[PDB]
RNA sequence: AAAA
């Protein structure tokens, strides 16, 4: 088939760039060398047809339409069936691929610094930003024995080159941020949007699909996201919100499914599924913007009908023209081309749901009900009794729900089959979803790894990721609240965390070519999904190593992920083990980028036992408030103030005031035991500074108290920052609650 | 129906500290300004509380007068987990046991539920009373602003019987001599309930004379001490047209003792002529 | 657009800040209170063929804030500051100042201060024998020291002198929604004029919720249901304040309930003209 | 809502 022969050439071109690093064997014919010689053993012909894209990009070798000809008679287009014009138009369309999606691997965050070659696996090597010709040679015969034993079918092979080549650079040069996987994926990604538009070889030519609005920018985003999952009341366990966190991604990752496989496209196309907000590349027919409005007219209506008024997607699509995906002068193409995009996103917001048409009509039906967990509304029954306590009715999606909590650690995955089968948890607008326990279904998801083990090869594999570290039950399940606050520090509470990455659309809205925003996305990605779980681990620590840290930091922790994504999270776990997980997170990502981005923090510590809606709208606005001051903040703990702190100020501060006064492990120094009131009564003398700041009372009152902070100096009153005195709540405070209260 | 409003308005004096708390133990306050203040669902349910026992006690004696406390036994419903099975505090709300009527028609000849409100099931009446909020009185705003406490930190201790062993905790008290202003608004809905709710109420707020207002009670934080001002009956004319129609008794100088008998026949006298 | 300005000075704090079907709630009963049955019918009818009330909004110490249209989230770079983009969009009620300056299509300023904090009460429930105690948790809005909640009204004096200005002194006495028995729904009642400068376009703000009779211009829905005398009423989609219809009049829909009589729920428009982008 |  020429529709996915296509997306595999543009798939396996530039593949000749890593032996050519290697120097096993011109840079394309000594490329073409490997598949060549790949296609005899352990293989077929396959891989022999699909040399001709690494002999013929790159303007190195297609001219004058004959060199070509005598090579491709030397092959045999017959035994696949394919036409003398079909795969030579597909070379022209892969080539124009090529061109208008490109224009050491150095970071994308800071393009000064480069990482050093590693494989992706998020268990070792958290790859920082740093400063050989075997190596190379160990990364292809390791490549070379995936690629034989894989199968040749495009969503076999983006799991196997993005465990190899997403820190290798695509062109070697100076300050290159764009990874060879991305490259890649997205050169198929537009050379199967070409053909899927039916662009042919003379229209490649004749420079005819530049300047033609020939492409389609889909992007979508969920609305409403802190109302579905947060606004759950005191029944609803931890693995309630922890099944809350993963049905909205089951929704999200269903849609762009069905976007997918309805126009015909590969998975080398959704430039990004971060953060309940898609974005794919497809081709501009009549016939497919028809598919696009039934999609986004049948999701709407799932989600008014199953969640009324509450979650919302937004699809909106964008017709360009190839040469909008690159730079032309100083005027950015592809980010003003995005912008076009965004106020259709944001004029569609404000429509919330004018797809219904039946949406402000009043015929209501009798005798209507309100289930406990969630508040919604379900006519005179189709409540249905709980498992936990049979007396209360709940919805049945909270029952698909805790027993789909209950099912958390015994997951592989999850499959994804039409609605009304066997085995089915939950829904999603377009397909039923069954769990893939210790393999059913046409496209199986599977969760944290990008190896296919129990895998049919008739199914498809679609690797996602998840942040979900937990700290195990004395069963074998999730740890609940209360096992959580009970093994903490101190006394007993729990410790939540939001907080995300500030002004990170400005950092996405300078990307100059899909390429680049592809690479940028995912790494900001998997910094979340992947690289905050090997923190909990504990690991890291020739980067991360001093931080504020009450105790020694343990073997399995007592922390759970709730969510983990494209820039936040939201995590829970033992409150004086959150405590140094959010400056030992910050450390890591002021590692992983070069220091060019940073993070907020609003931080709660709650008792064990609180309803959600509050538990989470009181981190939320904490968030907001260590957000709007600085975004550069973390908000400690709560106080008072006539309120947040930068991170390298705590930092700084927990290097003096805490040695001296904290031992270790909830134990104060010697001698300021027995002296435990000296560390109340401080702050009360830090309590007259808010009540006037302006009275100098609060100094000799310090040093009458150290005798039985202590001076002021101008300059705080140099331009009015506030004293010494009340810097010191954050510091004690967190001493005090992590020894005997 | 509506046949107007009676205002009860006046001071409370916590002659001892009040403490009633904020979930090393503070007191609750206005999370503005930052001074305290009595909740009006802390009295009106120590209110509610002092006179259910009082009515517990007299659920032989009252039969005839009230009806439908025929239909409860004295005691209580925890041991024999039913509700509403016969006995007196009969409902369960979360944890504890309340005496809650179930229904609009038995509620209306029960005295508690009368004044204070039921809440049933598909029946719902609603109370009687409003019981305003109580914020410090001028002269104790003042008084805050001429820099004086207006609570303090009172340190206690449990010490061991054989050891003696101090084991001490603190808690902030409202500075005792405090002064707050209390308004409670009786909504005159049935002519013929006005005697004897207002004596209830009364009879109510004068059991709280020798109780006391939240926190360690009997430890000595609560005494306090009704001061009333004057009460109002703004009739239904009164809403109405808006011009002074309604009755002022004045008893500026008088205690809830004294104006439970005292006035009852005589400074009410003005208002019975009108009904 | 003269308005007469309701100011309802807080005596305690209040559940939420009333929207406009539970003013006209606390109004029709009110007046079914002091008037009777028939002369709710006769206040029913006033609103229908003449007058409008709107939301209730807060003041802080005579500066009134009214909500933000929705008309400057489509086209808030023309205005125009990335955080003040964002702050400008985040942003729920602005000044009366700012609010004429954004009906135009102007650079404006969010207010700095909220005059309200929504704060959570945790109560207690004893049981008369043991003292033996149960927490739940109340949240109210609890307002500051001159500021408060306002609503405004439309429409001819002798419905505002017979039917509003009595119902207004009545509700000073029981609350506006919310526990009115621990003292919270309660006022002081006060009347004055607002003038707002409009300008004269085919667009509408409407500053009560909407619930509207054909599909607006931008919108922002808000699901809500109610309690009659006992009975639930079924959730309903208003339209929420500061938002953009045209000629649309909205309207009341009178339910079932099982009661002695119907029960309304207001559901009209409060216009203002606003000037819009091009979508 | 700073791509939850
Ligand atoms: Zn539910
Ligand atoms: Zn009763």
């Amino acid at each position: 088939e020429i529709d996915e022969l296509t997306a595999l050439g543009g798939l396996l071109h530039d593949i000749g760039k890593p032996v050519q690093r290697a120097g096993l064997y011109d840079h394309s014919t000594q490329g073409a060398r490997f598949l060549r010689d790949l296609a005899e053993n352990t293989g077929r012909a396959e891989y022999e047809l699909l040399s001709l894209f690494s002999e013929f990009h790159h303007k190195g070798h297609m001219k004058n339409d004959e060199l070509m000809i005598r090579r491709i008679k030397e092959l045999s287009p017959e035994r696949f069936g394919l036409t003398m014009e079909d795969v030579l138009n597909a070379l022209w369309i892969v080539y124009e691929a090529d061109n208008l999606a490109s224009g050491p691997l150095y970071s994308v965050f800071n393009p000064g610094k480069a990482y050093p070659w590693a494989e992706l696996d998020f268990e070792k090597e958290l790859p920082v930003p740093g400063d050989r010709s075997q190596d190379y040679r160990e990364l292809v015969k390791r490549l070379w024995e995936e690629l034989s034993k894989a199968k040749l079918r495009s969503d076999r092979l983006l799991p196997v080159l993005e465990k190899y080549l997403t820190f290798v650079s695509s062109v070697t040069s100076e300050g290159n941020i764009i990874s060879l996987y991305d490259h890649m994926r997205m050169t198929s990604a537009i050379a199967l949007a070409m053909l899927r538009a039916g662009c042919t070889a003379e229209d490649v030519r004749s420079g005819r699909c530049r300047k033609e609005k020939r492409f389609l920018l889909i992007e979508g985003d969920f609305s409403g996201i802190q109302d579905f999952i947060y606004r759950v009341s005191g029944k609803g366990t931890l693995k309630y919100l922890r099944a809350r966190s993963a049905y909205l991604e089951l929704i999200g990752w269903d849609v762009v499914l069905e976007i997918l496989s309805r126009l015909g496209l590969t998975r080398a196309n959704v430039v990004f599924n971060a953060g309940g907000h898609f974005m794919i590349i497809a081709q501009n027919t009549p016939d497919a913007v028809k598919e696009l409005e039934e999609i986004r007219a049948k999701a709407v209506e799932w989600l008014y009908r199953e969640f009324e008024s509450d979650l919302y997607l937004a699809i909106e699509w964008e017709p360009v023209s190839g040469r909008e995906f690159g730079r032309e002068g100083g005027k950015n193409l592809f980010a003003e081309a995005r912008k076009r995009l965004k106020h259709k996103l944001t004029v569609r917001k404000l429509k919330r749901f004018g797809e219904i048409k039946g949406l402000f009509e009043h015929g209501h039906t009798e005798r209507l009900a309100e289930c406990p967990v969630c508040g919604r509304e379900l006519p005179e029954g189709k409540l249905e009794p709980s498992a936990s306590d049979p007396e209360t009715k709940v919805c049945p999606t909270c029952n698909r729900l805790v027993s789909l909590g209950g099912n958390l650690p015994k997951l592989l995955g999850f499959g994804r089959t039409a609605k009304n089968d066997a085995g089915v948890l939950v829904e999603g607008p377009f397909s039923g979803f069954v769990p893939y326990l210790q393999p059913v279904g046409e496209q199986i998801l599977v969760k944290n790894t990008l190896n296919p083990g129990e895998i049919p090869e008739s199914a498809q594999f679609v690797p996602y990721f998840v942040a979900d570290y937990f700290k195990k039950d004395p069963k074998g399940g999730v740890a609940t609240f209360e096992e959580l606050s009970m093994a903490s520090t101190g006394t007993r509470r729990l410790g939540v965390m939001k907080g995300d990455v500030d002004r990170l659309g400005e950092f996405f809205s300078s990307m100059d070519s899909p390429s680049k925003l592809a690479t940028a996305s995912r790494f900001m990605d998997y910094f979340f999904k992947g690289y905050i779980g090997a923190i909990i681990e504990g690991k890291f620590g020739y980067i991360i190593g001093d931080v504020p840290s009450l105790r020694d930091w343990p073997e399995e922790p007592d922390i759970v992920v709730v969510y983990a994504g494209g820039d936040a999270f939201f995590i829970v776990g033992a409150w004086d083990q959150i405590f140094e997980l959010a400056f030992r997170v910050r450390r890591a990502f002021n590692a992983y980028t070069g220091g060019k981005l940073t993070l907020s923090v609003g931080l709660g510590y709650f008792d064990e036992r609180t309803p959600i809606y509050r538990m989470a709208d009181v981190v939320s606005e904490r968030l907001d408030t260590a957000k709007d001051e600085g975004r550069n903040r973390v908000f400690v703990v709560g106080r008072s103030r006539p309120l947040s702190y930068e991170w390298n100020h705590y930092e700084e501060l927990w290097r003096t005031y805490a040695p001296r006064i904290y031992a270790g492990n909830g134990r104060l120094k010697g001698k300021l035991e027995s002296k435990k009131g000296l560390l109340w009564k401080l702050l009360e003398i830090r309590e007259l500074y808010v009540r006037d700041p302006n009275d100098v009372r609060w100094a000799y009152l310090t040093a009458y108290l150290l005798g039985r902070l202590v001076g002021i100096d101008t300059k705080a009153v140099e331009r009015k920052e506030p004293q010494p005195v009340y810097w010191v709540d954050g510091v004690l405070k967190i001493v005090l609650m992590a020894v005997r209260r | 129906r509506f046949y107007g409003k009676i205002v009860i308005k006046g001071k409370i004096k916590a002659v001892t500290g009040l403490h009633i708390g904020s979930q090393d133990n503070p007191v609750i306050k206005d999370p503005h300004t930052g001074l305290p203040y009595i909740p009006g669902s802390s009295l009106k349910g120590r209110l509610r509380s002092l006179f259910e026992i009082l009515v517990n006690s007299r659920l032989g004696e009252w039969r005839e007068k009230y009806p439908s406390l025929a239909n409860y036994s004295p005691g209580s419903c925890r041991p024999d987990n039913q509700e509403n099975c016969g006995k007196f505090f009969n409902r369960k709300i979360n944890r504890g046991w309340i005496h809650v009527c179930p229904d609009y028609e038995t509620a209306l000849a029960c005295p508690v539920c009368r004044l204070f409100g039921a809440s049933g099931k598909e029946s719902n009446f609603p109370s009687r009373i409003i019981v305003r909020d109580a914020f410090l009185t001028k002269e104790w705003e003042e008084k805050w602003r001429a820099g004086e406490a207006i609570t303090e930190a009172k340190i206690e201790v449990g010490i061991d019987r054989v050891t003696s062993q101090a084991n001490p905790r603190t808690n902030e008290r409202v500075v005792a001599g405090a002064e707050f202003e209390f308004e409670i608004i009786y909504n005159v809905e049935n002519t013929t309930h006005w005697r004897d709710d207002i004596k209830n109420l009364l009879t109510a707020m004068a059991l709280l004379e020798d109780s006391y207002l939240g926190g360690s009670g009997s430890r000595g934080y609560g005494k306090v001490k009704f001061i009333f001002d004057s009460f109002e009956f703004r009739p239904l004319d009164y809403y109405r047209t808006g011009k002074d129609e309604d009755i002022v008794s004045i008893d500026a100088r008088e205690k809830s003792v004294s104006d439970i008998l005292s006035g009852f026949d005589s400074l009410f006298s003005e208002v019975e002529g009108k009904l | 657009p003269k308005f007469i300005a309701v100011k309802l000075i807080p005596k305690g704090p209040f559940r939420d800040i009333p929207r406009a079907d539970t003013l006209f709630g606390a109004i029709g009963n009110a007046i079914s209170a002091i008037h009777g049955q028939s002369a709710v019918e006769e206040l029913v009818d006033a609103f229908v063929g003449g007058a409008r009330i709107s939301s209730a909004f807060p003041y802080s110490g005579d500066t009134y804030y009214l909500p933000k249209p929705l008309s400057v989230e489509p086209a808030l770079e023309g205005i125009l500051r990335y955080t003040t983009a964002k702050r400008l969009r985040k942003a729920k009620y602005l000044d009366l100042k700012n609010f004429e300056l954004a009906l135009r299509l102007r650079p404006f300023t969010i207010p700095e201060e909220i005059p309200y904090a929504r704060v959570d009460v945790p109560r207690v429930v004893l049981d008369r024998v043991t003292q033996d105690s149960s927490i739940y948790f109340w949240e109210e809005i609890r307002f500051r020291e001159k500021s408060g909640v306002y609503f405004l009204y439309s429409g001819p004096r002798e419905v505002f002198d017979g039917y509003i200005a009595p119902a207004m002194r009545f509700l000073g006495d029981t609350g506006i929604g919310g526990k009115s028995t621990w003292g919270a729904g309660l006022f002081e009642v006060e009347f004055h004029e607002m003038k707002i400068d409009a300008p004269g376009s085919e667009y509408s703000v409407t500053l009560s919720n909407a619930l509207p009779t054909k599909t607006p211009v931008l919108w922002r829905l808000l699901r809500k249901g109610g309690w009659s005398f006992g009975r639930r009423k079924p959730r309903m989609t208003f339209i929420a304040e500061g938002s953009i219809v045209k000629n649309d009049p909205g309207g009341m829909e009178r339910l079932e309930l099982g009661l002695s009589h119907e029960v309304y729920v207001y559901g009209l428009t409060f216009p203002l003209g606003v000037e819009l982008p091009e979508g």
